[PDB]
């Protein structure tokens, strides 16, 4: 109620730092993937 | 009748060749014996993107 609120604000803000970081990544990871996927088969891993 | 159908390439066929070819060939692409599409992104629902040629088959 006193000390916990001090450290919670730091972890909550750092969670927002990666939130804006993934917000631009979510737009890139979905757009960079080509929707018309082509059928393929991997011969050797 | 002979001279009437000669100049239709500059008048009537300009619209016919645009709607019957340019629209069908848009993006490296009514009885249908052939269909082709290249890199079409449409949001699962009406996706299609099917190449009838044996090369580069799609699902």
């Amino acid at each position: 109620i006193r000390i916990f609120r001090s450290e919670l604000q730091r972890l909550s803000h750092e969670n927002n730092v990666m939130l804006e970081k993934i917000k631009d990544n979510k737009e890139k990871i979905k757009n960079n993937r080509q929707l018309p996927y082509l059928v393929a088969n991997v011969v050797e891993v | 009748l002979k001279q009437t159908e000669n100049d239709l390439k500059d008048i009537e066929a300009r619209i016919k060749e645009k709607a019957g070819v340019k629209e069908s060939d848009t993006g490296l692409a009514h009885p249908l014996q052939v269909a082709r599409c290249t890199k079409i992104i449409k949001g699962e629902d009406a996706k299609y993107v099917i190449n009838l040629k044996q090369i580069a088959k799609f699902v």
